């Protein structure tokens, strides 16, 4: 119908704004728990399994420009990330690149499922000492890579660019449910909550009668 | 009667011990007074350093077993109040600070054979409201009608074999929803005892 | 072969089906196994009973707001509790689960049910009159004009948990709980019990147009 | 699966940067042993057989420009290479050309298998005196041609261009194996090694016990 | 016919399948013949046994670092050699071949085996106790706590080459070689032999995500 | 027993001589002392200017033949150390300089009937580590157990016919992996002898 | 704990009212 779990995720929304200066490049980490619209909808379920697909959108400040051959890259988990704009990590063969102009219609690229375990895990309870490859509740089976946007020129670009990343999900299967979050979380990677001021769930009224 | 977890019989598809570890265990009987506030245990950590099963999970580093619980509180017909027995998979607790980043540490997150104590019950000490907390397999123990709960839990993990000291498969919680009330001239402490029995253990690895 | 280009060449419609080129050709995903408790559609969340808040009064704080108080001192004919049957609208139905996943999905229709259960002693015995009025009016005033509606006489001694089926809400309706009789307890047994509430939705409960919800934060 | 020998080569990486000034043209030789990422992966095997396919990418310095009709050419082995920018080797019929603007999406062109022997040979042991058509270990059955980039105008271009060449391999079949290179080579076309300082293969440790 | 253009018109995805136009139409490649020793997949390289370095000590230089020394002077109970079983991680496993082609291919799992063979005289005779501990602990201390693990009693007189199958490494584990007994030689035969090591991988050894490696140079 | 090269019997699909060139040859018996370091030969150069086969490869300029080797060292039971017999196709040696570009020349790269000597053994004088050098057809000669090795090599070349003075199909290497040890009161030099026999020669061309 | 690891019989007052126990094979001690 439309209440099945495939349609419940299959809208694509903003994830992260990645902007560069000329350093000359702007890296970014894949983290789908960026905003709060999507973190509350994906800690609904414990174990997930899904193929992503991205879409980059470039807008120069003041809007629109003459073309340039900016590239998008991708790093699989377990590989070193770039450091400078001209280092030799931009010429390896394992990192798939995407060459796309400004004035062309936007770029789109899929990403398959990238974990050694047979599902993702948004809740881990243990220590990674003799685990998978302080430290409470952080597993290395969740990182998915980087992107490392770079403009292609020999020198002197001076564009002051800005990109966006839209993320769709596909073929998503869930597993065992969990109740929804109701305390507004503070840190990014922990379930913490300001326990000095615990908020309520229902707005109050006068008394128990007089509905 | 009995209530399974998600409708699945515990079975198995490495060494395979038998009836010597099919014996029942018995943890310590707690004390639920007028103003107590809840306990939790985090299986299968509490069966370490104890008994025959302790000498097969301390020296092996692969593990798979589904459990079978029996929670039972003994009280006469002049006491009132209802408990709550739920079995939460992947039970993650978080530190109650605000800022840096004060973690729980170790002495709370792995209680061992003594169960710990909830600090704030209304939000399950994990940012989740108790009102929605019956999605999990639950079972009302209600001191006017029945006083026994029998949950059977199969092995719920993505990877088919994990270690048994680092990881923790699930947790068992006990919360007093209605506070206990009695007229004067009776006992104060209604005890709460637990019985745990492993069903299909299947170990692997050596030393 | 010849071809033309219609309107709609260069656009990005954000509700799409066209696959991209896979960035890793020939990759093999790891094969799945059987993990129990697998959810197909999320309509099998809002059929599972969750504890409804009622006593959201200012005075009640902590765990004692999941509980409707019943007191022996009160005499015949005093209203025990009342709450409107509307999922999603801000009130008692917000702490449950059906009141959560209809803060998505703008329009709905179905048949919610309401379940009660009791947490007194084994000796106590009284009655309650669970009443329900259609949404055209407000709550009743006297005990007679709730008896003429749709009542279920509920007992403490024989049963211990009664249910009720409200037919066909849509995108109000007021349930009250009249006190038929004063609480009767034998000596040396405390005269303060508590009636907790439940809540769910039945099989013919449907949803419509998707929508995002109202949280408090933004990051 | 993905460990078969067809997938092990089929990523496409950089080979050579070919840049021109206005001379007005920039020639280049086909030599797949350019960098060191690919030479170590192709002296794995002795005899190979594979169809290449190229892709040129043009970027003006400062990035992007108004269009120009620059051409790419190809010379088969056994033909004379161009000398000036306007000589009569740019109008022969045997040399296939590719006319591509700047602002269009990049150019791509395949190359079939181009040797008289039935396989390539990355190791020859002999002298070419009465051989195939000092000199130790150089066979003329390995050259594959040139490209000779040229801009098309009557005079006065003044663009200061820069190109790249990406190379994919296809349908590659290997033959008899060889162990991998472990001494960092000095010359380009010889297996030489600095024998005054032979490097090790394993990093050292304290003693033979205490693993 | 009409058509539109989706997102992804002008791009160059660098992991592609679309063929170009061939630059030489009608060309005929030369027909191949049967050249022996043809490799289909490179998994048939890491099943061929290569000599494992062990004695990577500072003192040993040249060819004499492929060799574990055994000396007659040493008395009962001294550890002969030990090395961790991890392909790819920088140590003894780097000079072999399995330790090379798992510097590509980030993740792996399988079952490596270890083979020994002996290069003494025909008269000498002793024993060795090849031990192996699971990866949860460090190396053993005394000779008893390696006997309780998984040992293979190896002999010089009867056999001359023993093997061992380590089950299921993943992306440590320590093999040692206890000296059961002092070396016995008849007079006028030198009392210094050498035990070389081997190494391979068995049939169920798999690989995953491709990756470039760590050389030293760049040109 | 015998060990083939890559699993292929040597056969043929021009003149075809017979049993007059099916006779065994015997190269000179080397001397492997305590501190020697290795030899190599580069077939089929060493059968030139010798015997009946020499007068059919010097005056013809097409060639195809697969060989059959027999390496055998004679030593009593009081000596120790193991050799290594490997057959490397396309054996290319390189000059040991660093800069210009000092080539090996000629007197090393084609040794003829006297085998040459490796300068640096650990890297096979070609930039390839010896630890990985058992991908090739190898055969341990180990002086405690066996002292004979029998390799049969078919014709491995891309072009089906090549010349026999310029080109060189493969090479044979012999390396002492364990150094030779003996107590005093014995011989010093363990000899090493080789036997070569062409299997299916098939010549072409005239003068 | 170290009596739970032996041979125990959990006896109840509410359900039963009389439990038994079988000690195997005494001879010519053992502590309950």
């Amino acid at each position: 119908l439309e209440t099945t779990i495939n349609h419940f995720f299959s809208r694509s929304g903003l994830v992260g704004v990645v902007n560069l200066t000329d350093t000359g490049y702007a890296t970014w980490d894949i983290d789908i728990m960026g905003f709060v619209q999507l973190r509350r909808k994906c800690e609904m379920f414990t174990y997930m399994r899904f193929n992503a697909e991205f879409t980059f959108v470039t807008t120069t400040e003041n809007g629109g420009a003459r073309p340039y051959m900016l590239q998008y890259m991708y790093v699989p988990p377990g590989a070193p990330k770039p450091t400078g704009r001209d280092a030799f990590q931009w010429q390896t063969a394992t990192n798939p690149s995407v060459f796309v102009k400004l004035t062309d219609p936007p770029a789109q690229v899929s990403v398959p499922f990238m974990s050694p375990a047979s599902a993702y895990q948004w809740f881990y309870d243990g220590y990674p000492t003799f685990g998978q490859h302080t430290t409470y509740g952080l597993c290395p089976n969740n990182m998915m890579g980087t992107f490392a946007v770079r403009v292609v020129s020999r020198e002197a670009s001076q564009l002051k660019l800005q990109t966006r990343v839209y993320m769709k999900l596909k073929h998503v299967r869930a597993w065992v449910p969990r109740p929804i979050r109701s305390q507004p979380y503070l840190l990014k990677n922990f379930p913490n909550y300001d326990s000095s001021k615990i908020t309520n769930s229902a707005r109050d009224r006068s008394s128990i009668k007089q509905a | 009667n009995i209530v399974l977890a998600y409708g699945e019989w515990p079975e198995y598809c490495p060494t395979r011990p038998d009836v010597s570890v099919n014996r029942f265990y018995t943890l310590d009987s707690k004390m639920w007074q007028e103003n107590s506030t809840g306990w939790y245990w985090k299986f299968p950590d509490v069966l370490n350093k104890t008994g025959v099963f302790g000498q097969n999970a301390q020296f092996h580093y692969l593990y798979r077993s589904g459990f079978c619980l029996h929670v039972q509180c003994n009280a006469s017909k002049f006491h009132q109040g209802a408990l709550l027995v739920a079995v939460i998979p992947e039970f993650v607790i978080a530190g109650r600070g605000s800022n840096e980043a004060p973690h729980p540490g170790f002495t709370t997150t792995f209680p061992g054979t003594t169960g710990a104590t909830f600090y704030d019950p209304y939000v399950l000490d994990s940012g989740v409201p108790l009102s929605q907390a019956l999605i999990y397999p639950h079972q009302w123990i209600n001191l006017r009608t029945n006083n026994c709960a029998t949950v059977i839990v199969p092995y719920i993990n993505a990877v088919p074999f994990d270690s048994a000291i680092n990881h923790s498969n699930f947790g068992l919680i006990v919360i007093p929803v209605s506070p206990l009330k009695y007229s004067s001239g009776a006992t104060t402490a209604i005890p709460i005892t637990i019985t745990i029995a492993p069903l299909n253990s299947e170990f692997g690895g050596l030393r | 072969i010849p071809a033309e280009l219609r309107p709609g060449t260069n656009q990005f419609l954000t509700t799409d089906d066209g696959t991209a080129a896979p960035i890793l050709p020939g990759f093999t995903p790891t094969p799945t196994i059987h993990i129990p408790g697998e959810v197909h559609s999320l309509l099998e969340l809002c059929r599972v009973e969750t504890i409804l808040e009622v006593n959201n009064t200012t005075e009640a704080t902590g765990l004692t707001r999941l509980l409707i108080p019943v007191s022996s001192q009160n005499k015949a004919d005093e209203l025990c509790a009342a709450f409107m049957v509307d999922p999603g609208r801000i009130g008692p139905w917000q702490s449950t689960l059906v009141g959560q996943i209809c803060r998505y999905y703008t329009q709905w229709s179905g048949s919610l049910k309401v379940t009660f259960m009791f947490t007194g002693s084994f000796m106590a015995t009284g009655k309650m009159l669970v009443a329900y009025s259609p949404p055209g009016s407000a709550q009743p005033a006297n005990r007679e004009t709730a008896m003429l509606g749709t009542h279920v006489i509920w007992d403490f001694g024989l049963q211990s948990s009664v249910s009720l089926v409200i037919p066909w809400i849509s995108n109000a309706g007021v349930v009250t709980l009249w006190y038929q009789t004063n609480y009767v307890v034998p000596p040396e047994t405390p005269g303060e019990a508590y009636i907790i509430a439940m809540g769910a939705a039945q099989d013919n409960f449907t949803l419509k147009i998707c929508k995002d919800t109202d949280e408090v934060t933004q990051q």
